């Protein structure tokens, strides 16, 4: 996967965080690793690169799980699968930038 | 020969509507994740718009919040943007770029504001 | 025999006081660990209790 620069600590087993409850976990018991590299060149583009998403707004995951489902989110009036009050969009963008 | 072509740029008042359009030939749209491409004078290029795969899932940026509606053609893998509510300072010209392998953008189009 | 049983008592008593010791951890309840720390540093503040 893509990943911003403070969100490397957040990978790793045991770290809290946003992202690293709601998009990726790493089991308490992990073996293995992870190999981060730069790719100002190839990720980034002028005007902003917004190919990649991150899943902002859930209810928890458990490690190693994969949820494509992206269904709105609610915070507590019910919207009823319609954009609103009480629920916003679950995804977000990174805007990378040079 | 994967090629842009751009229709729909043109003088405008505020508060009109219209359809741009990005037509592209040669490959498939649903394979990946487009977006849209917007130049003004200043800093630097700025966002407008784009859409995913596995669904519309439409998403814009935070100065745009339920302006441009978006109709689709499926059939013959043709984009429809449509605007509303016009104001000035969104004088531009626009690109859309997909991916296929290389980076590919065209040739773009004008839009004014008077 | 009062002696006896004067020093099952106070074992007793002994082993019920060291139940309620932090051992160097945050805290001697379990339950506050838990809900104050996250899970890694919570778990070795259980195994140093333990």
């Amino acid at each position: 996967f893509v990943i911003r620069g403070d969100e490397v600590r957040q990978i790793a087993p045991g770290q809290t965080g946003k992202i690293a409850d709601y998009n990726y976990k790493l089991p308490d018991d992990f073996t293995g690793c992870v190999i981060a590299w730069n790719s100002n060149n190839l990720d980034s583009k002028v005007g902003g690169n917004y190919n990649y998403l991150y899943r902002l707004f859930r209810k928890n995951l458990k490690p190693f799980e994969r949820d494509i489902s992206t269904e709105i989110y609610q915070a507590g009036t019910p919207c009823n699968g319609v954009e609103g009050f009480n629920c916003y969009f679950p995804l977000q963008s990174y805007g990378f930038q040079p | 020969q994967v090629q842009l072509v751009e229709s729909g740029g043109g003088l405008v008042q505020a508060g009109g509507s219209l359809r741009l359009s990005c037509a592209a030939s040669g490959f498939p749209v649903e394979s990946e994740n487009m977006h849209w491409y917007r130049q003004a004078p200043g800093k630097e290029r700025e966002w407008v718009a784009a859409i995913y795969s596995t669904g519309g899932w439409t998403l814009y940026a935070d100065s745009v919040k339920g302006r441009f509606t978006i109709s689709r053609d499926n059939a013959k893998n043709t984009v429809y943007l449509q605007m509303n509510s016009l104001k000035p300072e969104d004088t531009a010209v626009y690109y859309c770029a997909v991916q296929v392998g290389y980076w590919y953008e065209g040739q773009g189009t004008q839009v004014t504001v008077s | 025999l009062q002696d006896v049983v004067n020093q099952n008592a106070q074992a007793l008593n002994t082993l019920v006081k060291q139940l309620s010791s932090n051992f160097g951890a945050i805290s001697s309840v379990l339950n506050d660990i838990l809900s104050r720390l996250d899970p890694p540093e919570a778990e070795v503040q259980i195994d140093r209790l333990i």
